[PDB]
């Protein structure tokens, strides 16, 4: 029941299964491909709170994976280490055969807690979590993955964030500059804008002068 | 370490300007990277903030007093003071001078703010407003 | 044909893929896995890139249901099945 | 006294107790919330800062949280020395940097 | 043909199988695995049900030996191999 | 060497491999099936002592599995938790990819002990243990499975029992009514008949009046 | 053709392989895995044994690179892929 | 890109992929084979120090396996238990699906230590480690394997050794006769010659007469 | 809790009927859900069961005594007794009254049985059979 | 005395000892087997019931089993207070509900 | 004195110390290396044999190794009784069975 | 257990042959499966081996002494001795007799060797070479 596209002399055509197309030639399996695409390629928002809201927990639904031959580079790729409020892990560490997504400019790594009632976090729109070369229906712990889809055809830094309320609607995130230095995370800040905030604070030297961490408001101006 | 010590008349008459001064020692609230403030606690009440002043000249005031309160300082004496015009019976309170943690204040290019808040209290001076 | 009827589409693609002779062909001397990828860029000539996005969007639904119905946790058989059906439909 | 606090709280020594705080997005849902402990007869001391950080000198029984426009102080086993007026506070953005304290909660040790 | 030459046979079948659009197609909103099965009943029309029993009885012996000889712990390739041989015998 | 059957206009025919049958058409792989059948469909006895006797232990023989697309509902499905006489487990817990058989009216769950000299319990007639959708040469611990066979073509309650001598010829089983209430298990009692015994005892209230469990004889009448 | 152009070659082969009816076909009664192998000897008639050695020597390089590029840890698909390509090249 | 050979009326021919050979017939998949070959069949040395030098450690390179239908018997097959100098294991125990190579006259089992900087020992010439029926890019601990290659076509004792410097160029090995009896291992000694040394010492009874082990030089004569 | 106490003549003559009575107190063996029995232990011997009686009227007897033994009870006195006709020298024994655990007895529709067995003993009365 | 029991059994204090019992399918292989312990000079007490259950008051050293038409009592470390006449018993179905005891075993502590 | 040894070695009590030895393939890289400990005023005793085996009476602090044409003695926490002249030795094959000792190392406990 | 005890003149004159004898008891170095040797330690020096002798007649000598040293034994007395011709001032040393561990020696068919080495020392006899 899975659709396939083909490359014609004109454009990308639907590979039909009811009509046998006698102009479609396949001399070898080396003409077959599986390509990974990111959701950001269709305009989907990448800011952390706008991303985690699209993920959530379920149980009784076992995970499945498929592979890739090739795919898109991610501008924004994610890596989670989320614990339950009691300190236990939300997600199991990724299993053998899983390695992180191969190419990305910015990785958004989030350390934090929140309710995790299921076995796994599943994508709410049905998108796949993309690992090195495998797509998965679930998020695995500690592994870098892109958010996306797969098509079948016939022919770098990391930003750390802290989090609370990971599994809730009312949540909060911080951008990390230093161990005791945080700023409130806001959706108007792109990875570059956030790094500019890191340059400003780090360079001025006006960092926490107490034993605990302090959080900066960043003025909306 | 830094002391902030209130001084004033104790008894102030209704309608005059109340003027309380804080003497600072052990550091310099008036010229270092600090905010400081005045707070009052009427007997039987909670803590009501009066106003802030950042050493470079940045101020904030309680909306109920925006038309009544002025905070200023002399960096040559390391003293600062609170002036409240038209003092009334409702203003009887223990007035405190207070320090906002210093070195905790980021002022940036525009779209930046601080991470500051309060730690050190003065002793408190009771101001009675009466005839 | 395949049409990406949605508000946004990236008109380009920056690719990575796993698609000479020497000691490099021996795992002992060759590179670590992060280094076995090749890359390049492509433009949306003839609307092909956006059409691919829609294909992946249609595929997602068929695929999630497909995977739900199977026993294989790690399924790499889809392209092989397609090759088999391709010939069976003409030479069954 | 903008941030709503219960007028009182109580428990026996060793009891886990807590004090709530409630405001708006201009304050609690804006900035972080600090807490102060005012022992009878004296000025309040910073007890908690940045929602859950302890000032040096503050014991491990003190903790807290922030969510939405609400906040909370908690004591993981109440001591007799904790009888106090507790206050929550944060910067109020709608008033352009107004410092706001809550009403103050009288915690009684039983 | 296939004949179930043994003392007993159940002349019917009560089936289960993993053989619409909406959020149900998203694992997040869809049902747990015990709910992805469909069912029905069939009669032994033309002796087909009993013949199937014998087929399974003959298959068991061939299959146990087959599995014994392989390295694959989880073998889902039998039907694909049959499809390949089907075409090779006519178009080899 | 594996036989396959085909559906003809007449009946189920043997798919030959020496004769190329040019009337047998296969336009797609969607015409191929793997169906699970139960042994009870050929009259094989399902009473617990008459079932466990057909299973036994071996080592040096690794397990194998195959899958199903569809299959028969079981009237009688089994779930074992058998320990060795020393308290250790007889069988490993079922591995990833194994879930219990999807449909059954009565599950016979047995808690008990006995000799388990091998690595696994294998079927003595060569039948397969049927899990959710996988057939296996071995029994896995704690998982519900049916006993049966597989054919290839081209087109609910649980009763608990206690046991001793699980791996021996001289064995004994009990039907559980309550924690201290057991009756001797006898082959003339169908799941319904056994439940009628539970209704009689449970309802009369004449259950063990001591600290330990008591076992009822059930009069042969 | 395939030529084993190297200093030494063993001109023979001693084989083992996993390539009757009874209880032996039931895992319960049958032999342990070390006993499921058959064997025999063969001579290098027509140079076939040495040619096989070179084939394996050429294969090693292609295979190590092939495996490097895939995701499948346990790949038993090579012969099936060859069967598919065999037919596609003539009937694609 | 993998070459295949075919059996012709003449000799073993190269299976071409650019030229479609219409004389090459494949009526069934039962004409396809995977055969394992040993490196010793091409004259590669088997004496332990001349073997271990061909193996070595790397990381960042995941292992892969393929299978066999048939293969060559090994005269010399190996089994390693090598620990790091600190007592930890160099290699993980072989995973499920791995069993030892099925047929061999002499197994060379080595117990010892040495540097093991990588995750796995890989073959330096790219040869595969051959297990029961699977070829692997890596050596697994405790499992007997042959050293060799694979071709695709269309149609017993154990000697224990001790070791030091396993992962170094300057290494030393001993042939074990008894718990306290060792002789220095030398490359001129074939398995039979080494066993003759065992017969000589064992039979004369002149074995270590102290609490520790003693090592015999074996005179070069 | 429930006492079962034997009483009888001690000395019984050969050929007469021996009659032993058990007095029950602390519960009611004669009318509650109990079996009870008589058991004897000749000196130097093991335990020989004589017979059972279930309060509703169900009895069982030792095959050697089926023609000789009768067990009955009076629910109005909570006493029960054993009668053995033609007592002989071989019957010298300590006779005991005994309780079968009560509330342990299931009597069903037909194809049902109990889960009962013995717990409480009386004291034992020695019966000597002699001239 | 239908169920065969050894006439005696023995061991030292702390020794693991056991007493066998043997009958037929009408009794042991029929019903469950209970055991009784008769200390010298007194009546037997229920020691074991339903093959392996302990009556309240019976210590953990007492255990047992049933298999086929055979049964056994065991003591996991014999005490001096265990010198006793031990008996096995069950309902005999062939005699329509006859109560059967075994011969009785004299266990001697050494 | 063919095998080179340092003229001395030292450390404090409890210190881990070692003594090196260096020869050729005819001796160290030939045969195994034994070590001897000569306490002041007396004959040397076998301390280590077959590279790392201890003679009965030699404590666990003594260990050693052999690699190439080099060898080493080590003491895993030096004792005051270990002040001694230490020697390495092996059979020299080039001289057809010549016994070779090293120079001797004076180990001083500090 | 086995004693090896040196005896000799103490003072030997330059140019004569030095002859030291070892008396053995507690075992038999001269006839059992042993090597034995002479070793010397000049004052202030390390250990210099002189020569080996295997009871059956196998000898080895220090290259510097191959032309000067002879080792032999009498199995009838369980004594052995060292003879060094042309003794000189450089030969002043404590001379020791020593045992090579016995039962540690393999002599084979040709291409075989031993696993032996030294354990037991004699006491040492100082030999002074002077006029
Ligand atoms: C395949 O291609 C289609 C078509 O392009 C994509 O369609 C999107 O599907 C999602 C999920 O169903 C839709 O999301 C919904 O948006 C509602 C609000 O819409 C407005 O606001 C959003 C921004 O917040 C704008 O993007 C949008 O244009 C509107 O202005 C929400 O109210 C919905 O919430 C409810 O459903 C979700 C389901 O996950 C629940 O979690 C919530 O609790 C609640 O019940 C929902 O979020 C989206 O609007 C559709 N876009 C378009 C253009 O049609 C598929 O997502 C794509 N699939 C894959 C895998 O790539
Ligand atoms: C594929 O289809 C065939 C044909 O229908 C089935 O054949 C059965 O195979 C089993 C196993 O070989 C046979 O079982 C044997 O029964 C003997 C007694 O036979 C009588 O009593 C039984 C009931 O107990 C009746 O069902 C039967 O009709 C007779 O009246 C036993 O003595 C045998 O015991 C010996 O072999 C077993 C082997 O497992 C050992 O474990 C024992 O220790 C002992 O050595 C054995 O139990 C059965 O009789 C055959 N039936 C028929 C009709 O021929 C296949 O079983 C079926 N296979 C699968 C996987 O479905
Ligand atoms: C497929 O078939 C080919 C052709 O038969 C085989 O080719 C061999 O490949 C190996 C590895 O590249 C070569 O080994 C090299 O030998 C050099 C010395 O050569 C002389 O001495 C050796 C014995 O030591 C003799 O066998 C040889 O004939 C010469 O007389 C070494 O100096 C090399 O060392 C360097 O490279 C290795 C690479 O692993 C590093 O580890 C070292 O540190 C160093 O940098 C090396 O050992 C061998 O000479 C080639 N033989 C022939 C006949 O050409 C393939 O091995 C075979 N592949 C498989 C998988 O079967
Ligand atoms: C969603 O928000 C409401 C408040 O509007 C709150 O009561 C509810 O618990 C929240 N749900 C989750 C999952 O956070
Ligand atoms: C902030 O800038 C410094 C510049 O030296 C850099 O080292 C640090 O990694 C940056 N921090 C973040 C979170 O990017
Ligand atoms: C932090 O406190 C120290 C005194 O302990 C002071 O010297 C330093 O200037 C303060 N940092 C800032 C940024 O004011
Ligand atoms: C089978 O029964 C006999 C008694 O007839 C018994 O000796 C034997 O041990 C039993 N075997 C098993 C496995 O229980
Ligand atoms: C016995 O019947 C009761 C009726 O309430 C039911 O709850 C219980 O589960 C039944 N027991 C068994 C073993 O089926
Ligand atoms: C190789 O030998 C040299 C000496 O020639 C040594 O320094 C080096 O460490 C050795 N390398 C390894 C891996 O043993
Ligand atoms: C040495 O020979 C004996 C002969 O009895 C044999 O038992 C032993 O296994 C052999 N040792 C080795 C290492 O082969
Ligand atoms: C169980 O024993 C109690 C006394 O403890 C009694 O009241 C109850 O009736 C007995 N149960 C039965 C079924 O006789
Ligand atoms: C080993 O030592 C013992 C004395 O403890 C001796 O009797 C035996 O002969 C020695 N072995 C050899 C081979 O000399």
């Amino acid at each position: 029941s899975i659709p396939l596209g083909v490359i014609h002399n004109s454009t990308l055509q639907v590979s039909d299964v009811d009509k046998l197309v006698c102009r479609d030639k396949l001399s070898s399996t080396n003409q077959l491909r599986s390509v990974g695409l990111n959701l950001e390629g269709n305009g989907v928002a990448t800011d952390v709170p706008s991303v985690t809201k699209r993920w959530g927990f379920r149980s009784g639904v076992p995970p499945k994976v498929v592979n890739y031959e090739a795919g898109e580079w991610a501008e924004n790729c994610y890596n989670l280490e989320i614990k339950k409020p009691d300190g236990s892990e939300c997600l199991p560490a990724a299993p053998d055969g899983i390695r992180g997504f191969p190419r990305c400019r910015y990785v958004h790594k989030v350390s934090g807690t929140g309710p995790c009632a299921g076995d796994f976090a599943f994508h709410k729109e049905g998108a796949f979590f993309l690992y090195d070369r495998l797509a998965s229906t679930v998020i695995y712990r500690g592994t870098t993955f892109a958010e996306g889809v797969v098509a079948f055809l016939i022919l770098s830094t990391t930003i750390r964030y802290q989090a609370t309320g990971f599994g809730t609607n009312e949540t909060e995130y911080l951008f990390e500059v230093d161990n005791l230095t945080y700023v409130q995370l806001e959706s108007r800040f792109t990875p570059q804008f956030l790094l500019q905030l890191n340059e400003t604070i780090y360079a001025s030297g006006k960092r926490s002068n107490t034993t605990g961490k302090l959080i900066w408001k960043v003025n909306p101006e | 370490q830094v002391q902030l010590v209130e001084s004033g008349p104790g008894l102030v008459k209704p309608s005059q300007t109340l003027s309380l001064i804080c003497t600072v020692s052990g550091g310099s609230i008036s010229s270092g990277d600090f905010y400081w403030s005045w707070i009052r606690q009427p007997p039987g009440k909670g803590l009501e903030w009066i106003g802030f002043f950042y050493y470079s000249g940045i101020t904030y005031y309680n909306p109920s007093l925006k038309s009544r309160v002025s905070i200023s300082r002399d960096t040559s004496t390391n003293q600062f003071s609170l002036k409240l015009r038209s003092v009334t019976a409702a203003d009887t309170a223990v007035y405190y001078c207070a320090r906002v943690r210093g070195g905790r204040i980021t002022l940036g290019q525009g779209d930046m703010y601080y991470y500051s808040g309060m730690d050190v209290w003065g002793q408190g001076t009771l101001v009675t407003v009466s005839s | 044909v395949i049409v990406n009827a949605q508000p946004k589409c990236n008109p380009n693609l920056h690719y990575w893929t796993t698609q000479a002779i020497g000691l490099a062909w021996i795992p002992y001397f060759g590179p670590a896995a992060e280094g076995i990828y090749t890359e390049g860029l492509m433009h949306n000539q003839d609307g092909l890139i956006c059409g691919l996005r829609q294909l992946a969007n249609e595929t997602t639904q068929a695929l999630q249901l497909f995977l739900r119905a199977t026993t294989e946790l790690r399924t790499f058989s889809i392209l092989n099945r397609k090759a088999i059906d391709f010939l069976l439909q003409r030479w069954g | 006294s903008v941030l709503t606090q219960p007028p009182s709280a109580s428990g026996t020594p060793g009891q886990r107790v807590s004090i709530s705080c409630s405001g708006s997005r201009s304050n609690i849902g804006g900035n972080t919330v600090d807490w102060y402990q005012q022992l009878p007869g004296t000025d309040p001391k910073l007890l908690i800062y940045s929602n859950d950080q302890r000032p040096s000198g503050v014991p491990d029984r003190f903790s807290g949280s922030k969510s939405g426009t609400s906040a909370s102080l908690a004591i993981s086993g109440l001591q007799s020395e904790d009888e106090a007026d507790y206050y929550c506070a944060a910067w109020d953005d709608s008033l352009n940097g107004h410092w706001v304290f809550g009403g103050g909660t009288k915690l009684t040790v039983l």
